[PDB]
């Protein structure tokens, strides 16, 4: 029942940094430890095997070190395309186990979101539910507060958010928030507003529409 | 080039059975051990089966031992994973991998999705997110089960500025997903925009043209 | 766990043809050397490795003659062979580590000079 620990779970770094990622084994496994990276929407690929042996076709900025119970994956001069999750795996001990992964994020300059609001389609309104969608596009940092107001009344408990992974080119995030109302409640109000708070905005930004305009 | 292609994932009911397959090419299949690894929705990886290059010896963690069977056909360059007595915890993406000593897995397939659930499949309804220097438009892909859906725009010709968001599980038990694209505002009304939604678990494809609201 | 036909120690003279340190796995289950990794250690240092996936052996300069017979590996024979001139300065405990896909083991042999 070997346990592989990766800490921290998330690591934000600066392009050009020499980055070190940690892996710890609950027991001695000498140098029998492998490293994988999984970029978003890809399968994992082997970076390093047996603690320090480089794999053909892997960029030379990746290297590994350590033996026994503590291991390090090095990235010398990290790049924006290195964003992803890094996993260690024991090569000794049973079963062959993966660490929980360290998600690497790239720090960049602050980029304010471009905010868009979408009313529900006439087609969806026929079926008894209304979905109002607010898009925050290509922003950084990931931290962003979206508040829904319906005739300037704050809404609670009827919205869900979804965030993309950090882009490998511009290192930004995108986010969507969906407000779900019944068609009956939706037709009782005029102003639907999406209010965005973010570091890149000198003041919270509101995008709105009037039902039936 | 080494290439591994999994197939066979589907929605299956608990206690049912499923056989996954992996076609291998680009290397001497019979000269390498092979493995299956699964990735649960929490994104954790778990090794589930390994087989030696001649097929004689098979190895399993205790979590699946006794109800998973790995096998291979070296004349056909195919790897198999039979899953019996399925449980909700078996819901995952399943990868085949070529393995080396220490179970270092130097090549992986793209994965195949397995969902264990007594709930019925349902295709999505697709609604436009109509555009109101840069404009945005998209499709709301609502009320489907299970994951996943694939979304492309203009049959894959439109890739730049497309964001397809992670699906959210609604209180009803169905999934909902948004896909958006940012385009030059000068292209609205002149350029045709069609989101192509593919939901293989329900054998449904939907194409929806997204236009500016009249 | 890989199990061995263990040997506590072996002796050699300069009359020996060559220096062979025995390592015999009795329950080897690998079916191709791509599944196998062999490591030989001495005084904490890795003094020979065979990477079966890459068909690649690695030795330090003070063990430049060390080798294993790869055709015998899947029979469980990971015995290390070296010249006498490499052995005579390196008497002591050797460790043989054999790793397969999911299983591994290690055993210790003391090399002694006698006459
Ligand atoms: C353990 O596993 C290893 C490999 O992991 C086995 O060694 C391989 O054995 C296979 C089968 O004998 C060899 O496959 C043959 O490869 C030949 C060409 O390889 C050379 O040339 C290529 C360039 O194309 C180089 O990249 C490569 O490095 C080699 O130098 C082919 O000519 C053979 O083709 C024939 O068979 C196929 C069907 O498989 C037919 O379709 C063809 O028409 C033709 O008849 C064949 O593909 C392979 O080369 C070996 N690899 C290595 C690295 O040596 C061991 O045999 C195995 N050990 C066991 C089983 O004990
Ligand atoms: C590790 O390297 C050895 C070579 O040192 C590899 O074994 C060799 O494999 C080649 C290719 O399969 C053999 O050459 C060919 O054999 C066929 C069969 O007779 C013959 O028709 C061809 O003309 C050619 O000679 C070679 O005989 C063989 N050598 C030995 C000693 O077995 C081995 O496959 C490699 N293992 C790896 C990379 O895992
Ligand atoms: C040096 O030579 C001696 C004599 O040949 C080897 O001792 C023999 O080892 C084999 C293999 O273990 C045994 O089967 C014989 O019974 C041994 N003979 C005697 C007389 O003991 C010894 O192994 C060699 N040493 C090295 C390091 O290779
Ligand atoms: C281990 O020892 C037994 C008894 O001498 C022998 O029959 C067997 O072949 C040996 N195994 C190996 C791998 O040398
Ligand atoms: C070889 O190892 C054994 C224990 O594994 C030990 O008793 C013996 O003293 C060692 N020989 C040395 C250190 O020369």
């Amino acid at each position: 029942d070997i346990v592989m620990t990766q800490s921290p779970a998330t690591l934000s770094v600066t392009p050009g940094d020499r980055v070190s990622l940690s892996c710890r084994a609950s027991q001695t496994i000498s140098d029998y430890l492998h490293w994988y990276q999984q970029k978003s929407h890809e399968s994992p690929r082997l970076l390093i095997k047996f603690a320090s042996q480089s794999i053909s076709g892997i960029p030379s900025r990746f290297s590994g070190s350590g033996s026994g119970s503590d291991f390090t994956l090095s990235i010398n001069s990290v790049e924006p395309e290195d964003v992803g999750v890094y996993y260690c795996q024991n090569g000794h001990g049973f079963p062959r186990t993966f660490g929980g992964g360290t998600k690497l994020e790239i720090k960049r300059t602050v980029a304010a979101p471009s905010v868009f609001i979408f009313p529900p389609s006439d087609e969806q309104l026929k079926s008894g539910t209304a979905s109002v969608v607010c898009l925050l596009n290509n922003f950084y940092p990931r931290e962003a507060k979206v508040q829904w107001k319906v005739d300037n009344a704050l809404q609670s408990g009827n919205s869900q958010e979804s965030v993309t992974e950090q882009d490998s080119k511009d290192s930004t995030y995108s986010l969507s928030s969906t407000l779900t109302l019944s068609k009956a409640d939706y037709e009782k109000h005029k102003v639907y507003a999406c209010e965005v708070t973010h570091q890149g905005l000198s003041s919270p930004v509101t995008k709105s529409f009037n039902r039936g305009e | 080039e080494v290439k591994l292609v999994e197939s066979g994932g589907d929605l299956v009911k608990p206690g049912g059975s499923l056989k996954l397959s992996c076609a291998a090419s680009g290397f001497t299949f019979s000269g390498y051990g092979m493995s299956w690894v699964r990735q649960t929705p929490d994104k954790r990886l778990e090794w589930v089966a390994t087989i030696t290059s001649g097929g004689t010896y098979t190895y399993y963690p205790d979590s699946v031992k006794g109800r998973f069977t790995i096998s291979r056909d070296n004349a056909k360059n195919t790897l198999y994973l039979q899953i019996d007595s399925l449980k909700s915890e078996d819901t995952a993406i399943y990868f085949c991998a070529r393995s080396l000593a220490g179970n270092a897995m130097d090549y992986w397939g793209q994965g195949t999705s397995v969902t264990v659930s007594s709930a019925s499949t349902k295709g999505p309804s697709v609604f436009p997110l109509a555009p109101s220097g840069t404009a945005a438009l998209g499709c709301l892909v609502k009320d489907y089960f299970p994951e996943p859906v694939t979304v492309s725009w203009n049959s894959g010709a439109l890739t730049s500025g497309v964001h397809t968001f992670p699906a959210v599980l609604q209180s009803s038990g169905l999934y909902s997903l948004s896909s958006v694209v940012t385009v030059p505002s000068s292209s609205l009304g002149t350029q045709t925009y069609i989101c192509n939604v593919n939901h293989k678990p329900s054998n449904t494809k939907v194409d929806k043209k997204v236009e500016p609201k009249s | 766990q890989l199990l061995f036909n263990k040997t506590k120690s072996v002796e050699f003279t300069f009359g020996n043809d060559t220096v062979v340190i025995p390592c015999f796995v009795t329950n080897m289950e690998a079916q191709n050397t791509t599944e196998v990794y062999v490591k030989w250690k001495f005084k904490g240092r890795d003094i020979y490795t065979f990477d079966g996936a890459l068909n690649k052996s690695t030795v330090p300069t003070d063990f430049s003659s060390a080798k294993i017979e790869v055709s015998q590996l899947l029979k469980g024979d990971a015995s290390l062979k070296m010249d006498k001139s490499d052995a005579v300065s390196h008497t002591g405990n050797y460790t043989c580590e054999v790793t397969e896909l999911t299983r591994e083991g290690e055993t210790i042999i003391e090399l002694k000079y006698r006459v």
